[PDB]
RNA sequence: AUUUAUUGAAGACUAACUACUGCGAAAGCAUUUGCCAAGGACGUUUUCAUUAAUCAAGAACGAAAGUUAGGGGAUCGAAGAUGAUCAGAUACCGUCGUAGUCUUAACCAUAAACUAUGCCGACUAGGGAUCGGGUGGUGUUUUUUUAAUGACCCACUCGGCACCUUACGAGAAAUCAAAGUCUUUGGGUUCUGGGGGGAGUAUGGUCGCAAGGCUGAAACUUAAAGGAAUUGACGGAAGGG
């Protein structure tokens, strides 16, 4: 294409290209409130953890890891931030 | 670009615009300090301990939430290792590679690929020997890398 | 320094007996020399007192095994075929 | 090539048929056909005894034979001559095998073969060989062209196969396992197993061979032609 | 001059591949670069069908077929008429008709 | 692994090497863990056994020799034996 | 009802053999091959000897007394060639032809796995 | 001639070479 | 004998699946299972912080053949023996067959070792397929109809092995997504070539047990060799008449 405004693309180009290409990168990742049942004591998680995070009770363990996002167990109260 | 292969892969971190971070966490730079010592305190290393407060406590990253990083902040509170973390891990995996070689003496791959590993180590010290981190008359020598790695 | 290039324990049989055959008991004459490990204390004080006899000064033990090397190849299979077996007819 | 032979005898008839007589085979309970066929062999002087000159015998025969039908006809038994009585002998399991054109038939390329192997023991004392074939496929709604698996869904699925055989045939005699793979549970319970792995189909079972015996048990073999 | 792009073979990322043997010659030749075909043959031919049909103790019977995969060097392969020289713009063809 | 719960404990903790000293802390009490080399004389073995069946002590015999368990105390000698008087900082006791 | 034997042809390249045998094997009955009916060291292989010692050997298993017979094709296989000669089809449709009862076609080529090694060289046979 | 048998044609003629002016000295 | 049937032993090999498919620095790597360490890509709001690129000297690995000593030694088979075919045939073709082919320890250091295309970085036409990781879609199918997971479908992405079409651009042409961004000549570095032969020969070092490898001329001779295409002629090359 001859001319294009690469200087204000459109939010689904940059949501559609690698994070390394956008005009400023910044990471697709996240974080995220979550709460075991029971005690509140109410946890930030990242999306894509490594580890297999609980609370201060006990093994109540929250997200297990893996290669990308973190798959987070079946009881989790889990919210977006 | 990428000096012991042919992959010219780039899967990489990218850290945000915000140095400021993160809007919502509002706890102190003393509270995120003495959890960095509890863990460096039970012995664990600055990568593992940023991985840990991150994927744990709302830490986007040290540099951000105190003034300065983690190796930065250990050296100032008295965990500063006898050698950089990098440059331990390197010396581990010869040690590993060379005892496999010892007790397997027809792995060629594993030959060259010590030999790769030992020039890694050879260029990391030398670059740690200039900026006078490690003092010049350091060296790598098997029997007490082996000793070294603890 | 270092004297000689290549005869090294047999530079003592001089310019006799055949470069090949000086270049076979070399490679043996090292091995049988050599001080070893002791398997019962982890010491390098295992030497040959006569063929097949090996024994260790410090730990005051002594091993059966190859007339020249402590563990020849052939017992090393022996070994690993006989601990395959022995497992297998016990369970 | 009649009249090239440079020499007949270096060393300076009758009919063998007359001379021989015929006999009759017997499956076992465990096939409904009962009678498969005839053999032949010298008459039983006292030099040679036949029966035990007979005994020394195998015959590969048809499951489709044994079976009346023909969706069987791709599998074959060997069955061995272990007794004789009287002129109509009797035999019992030495081995199943394919057919190698069906075998050939289902092996085609843009898929995955998978084979698995037991070297198994049995509850009856025999210790059996036995191999187990899987084929990979296309599911229904796919559209790329090959289907190829990748290799730890390999050894998940050896795996699986693997300890089904064993499971299977450690419990099983041989009459109860020749009783099992006549109507190929093995086949069901493979898919049933493998379903969170890969579609995999084509999950025929294959042969399985004795590969050292107990004593006879002349007992047990009558007891099967009870 | 290169006359061909893929060198007259299926060589790409390797730099080795395990020879087979012709059948005809027997050269050893690699597996990519062969003629391999696949014969797929009723072991009747269709001709002694109907014979074989009538004589069968079973009729609907499925009368198998001979199954093998026949590995050809570039030689044996021209020379039997399997594959025959094209022109030079007629070379590119890398689907049959 | 293990010999970085070991490792923890020689920069924090404390510990005592050898035969002499381990049997003098395991006759005061004094010890919380032995661990025993894998090339070692089978008496010298089972008589810290009997010790630390006495003292209720608990035992764990290392996948190596004297050489390869001084080299992960990060001594640089043969330890056919060591005994762990007090950990602090580590989860040794705890685990395994 | 009906008394079983074997057909087991084997039609190589340069020789086409016939035999029939019991369900067993081991009773043998009437080997034949076409080498035995001509005398040209090219037409052993030919279908129409082929043909003539399928009807020979049905006509002696018939006065023997057998009525069918289950068919095992084979070739050489093994290292070479792996394909049937032309005797193989003439002799099947011959002693079908002849009239004994016809079952269980099958085909029991040796067909190696991993094979040793096949002869006539690398360069291959320079014909 | 073929580069090959030229190879080793050489080679041939250079070690009749060697052994004639070995037996020299 | 050939053949068929039941076993046995020995060694080698890893058919079919097997592909414009994977991994490896290259040579190379295909039955299963277990152990040993290694590696790429991906994901990362982890850590250190310019540690980097290419490299004379120098080292590691390096198909086959070959060498040294043990084992092993079935097929195949340099040498060698015989059958022939031929004018001759110690060449093709056939039947034997030693060295070898496998392995252990140590050497050899070449190949059309080729993608005949150095390595690192950037920018530039489209399109589809595919391998590995990741993201999203009440998507389909799967167990207990339906949760997960898995396997597919769709869309996107990063990294690969390559492909299809153009030809803006290049080239002597064949051709090429680089062999482009070069008389509008400059991103960084290494190695090599200067008409053909003589000649990778002689000599001298140097490495190797040897075979041989690395470096490596001169005299003398000659006006051509050589590359890619065009048209003809020819072919014990094919298709048609």
């Amino acid at each position: 294409v001859l001319v294009q405004d690469l200087l204000h693309p459109t939010a689904a180009s940059e949501a559609r290209k690698h994070k390394l290409k956008t005009l400023v990168q910044g990471p697709r990742s996240y974080f995220l409130d979550v709460k075991c049942p029971g005690c509140l004591n109410i946890t930030t998680v990242f999306s894509h953890a490594q580890t297999a995070v609980t609370c201060e009770s006990c093994s109540t363990i929250l997200c297990t890891p893996t290669g990308g996002k973190a798959k987070l167990s079946e009881g989790t109260s889990f919210r977006r931030k | 670009g990428r000096m012991h292969s042919a992959g010219k892969g780039i899967s990489s971190s990218a850290i945000p615009y915000s140095r400021n971070a993160p809007a919502w966490f509002k706890l102190s730079s003393e509270s995120v300090i003495e959890q960095i010592v509890k863990y460096a305190r039970k012995g664990l290393t600055p990568s593992q301990i940023g991985v840990l407060l991150r994927d744990a406590h709302g830490v986007t990253q040290a540099r951000v939430i105190t003034g300065n990083k983690i190796m930065r902040i250990l050296k100032s509170n008295g965990l500063a290792p006898e050698i950089p973390e990098d440059l331990y891990y390197l010396i581990k995996k010869a040690v590993s590679v060379r005892k496999h070689l010892e007790r397997n003496r027809k792995d060629k791959d594993a030959k060259f690929r010590l030999i790769l590993i030992e020039s890694r180590i050879h260029r990391l010290a030398r670059y740690y020997r200039t900026v006078a981190v490690l003092p010049p008359n350091w060296k790598y020598e098997s029997a007490t890398a082996s000793a070294l790695v603890n | 320094a270092k004297r000689t290039k290549k005869v090294g324990i047999t530079g003592k049989y001089g310019v006799r007996y055949g470069s090949s055959l000086r270049r076979q008991v070399k490679k043996l004459e090292i091995q049988q020399h050599a001080r070893y490990d002791c398997s019962f204390c982890g010491k390098k004080t295992v030497k040959r007192g006569a063929a097949g006899i090996w024994t260790c000064s410090c730990c005051k033990k002594t091993v059966a095994g190859g007339a020249y090397t402590v563990s020849t190849a052939a017992a090393a299979t022996v070994r690993s075929t006989i601990r395959r077996l022995r497992e297998m007819v016990e369970a | 090539a009649v009249g090239k032979n440079k020499r007949l005898s270096k060393g300076k008839v009758v009919d063998p048929f007359t001379r021989k007589e015929w006999f009759d085979i017997k499956a076992p309970s465990t096939f409904e056909n009962r009678n498969v066929g005839k053999t032949l062999v010298n008459k039983s002087t006292g030099l040679k005894s036949a029966s035990d000159a007979l005994k020394g015998r195998v015959v590969e025969v048809c499951l489709a034979d044994l079976q009346g039908s023909e969706d069987h006809s791709f599998r074959k038994i060997k069955l061995r001559v272990d007794e004789v009585q009287g002129k109509n002998l009797l035999t019992n399991f030495h081995g199943m095998d394919f057919t190698t054109d069906k075998l050939r038939s289902m092996v085609r390329k843009w898929q995955t073969l998978i084979e698995a192997n037991v070297t198994v023991k049995t509850s009856d004392d025999y210790v059996l060989r036995i191999f187990a074939i899987a084929f990979t496929r296309k599911q229904a709604n796919q559209v790329k062209r090959h289907s190829y698996a990748q290799s730890s869904h390999i050894r998940a699925i050896r795996k699986v196969i693997s300890e089904i055989l064993t499971k299977e045939v450690q419990g099983s005699t041989l009459a109860q396992l020749t009783s099992k793979l006549i109507p190929e549970v093995i086949n069901k319970e493979i898919e049933n197993a493998t379903k969170d792995i890969f579609p995999l189909q084509n999950i025929h079972v294959r042969k399985v061979k004795l590969l050292k015996q107990p004593k006879f048990d002349v007992g047990a073999l009558m007891a099967l032609h009870g | 001059p290169k006359k061909r792009a893929s060198n007259g073979r299926n060589k790409k990322g390797r730099g080795h591949v395990k020879p087979v043997r012709c059948v005809n010659c027997s050269k050893s030749i690699p597996k990519d670069k062969a003629i391999k075909r696949m014969a797929i043959r009723n072991i009747v031919e269709a001709a002694a069908v109907r014979d074989l049909s009538e004589a069968s103790v079973y009729p609907e019977y499925a009368l198998p077929k001979t199954y093998n995969k026949l590995h050809y060097c570039v030689s044996c392969a021209i020379h039997a008429r399997i594959v025959r020289v094209r022109s030079r713009e007629d070379r590119k063809n890398r689907a049959p008709p | 692994s293990i010999n970085q719960k070991l490792a923890l404990v020689i920069k924090s903790g404390k510990y005592t090497l050898g035969y002499k000293s381990t049997v003098k802390s395991l006759r005061q009490g004094k010890s919380k863990l032995i661990i025993i080399a894998a090339n070692t004389p089978v008496l010298r073995k089972s008589e810290l056994e009997y010790y630390a069946m006495l003292s209720k002590t608990k035992v764990y015999y290392f996948q190596g020799g004297n050489n390869e368990l001084g080299t992960a105390v990060g001594k640089l000698f043969r330890v056919g034996v060591v005994s762990i008087l007090e950990a602090g900082d580590s989860d040794i006791l705890t685990t395994l | 009802s009906q008394v079983f034997g074997v057909a087991r042809i084997y039609a190589s390249f340069n020789d086409t053999f016939v035999h029939v045998t019991d369900l067993s094997g081991k009773e043998t009955i009437a080997r034949v091959t076409g080498g035995m009916k001509v005398k040209a060291d090219r037409d052993e292989s030919s279908p129409y000897a082929a043909m003539l010692a399928a009807q020979d050997v049905a006509a002696k298993c018939k006065e023997v007394g057998i009525t069918a017979v289950h068919v095992k094709i084979r070739a050489t296989g093994g290292t070479r060639t792996k394909t049937p000669g032309p005797g193989g089809q003439a002799a099947l449709r011959a002693l079908a032809r002849s009239g004994l009862r016809i079952g269980r076609i099958e085909d029991v080529t040796p067909v190696p796995s991993d094979s040793t090694r096949k002869k006539g060289g690398r360069r291959g046979r320079r014909l | 001639m073929r580069a090959k048998w030229r190879k080793k044609r050489t080679r041939r003629l250079k070690r009749k070479r060697r052994k004639v002016r070995a037996r020299s000295k």
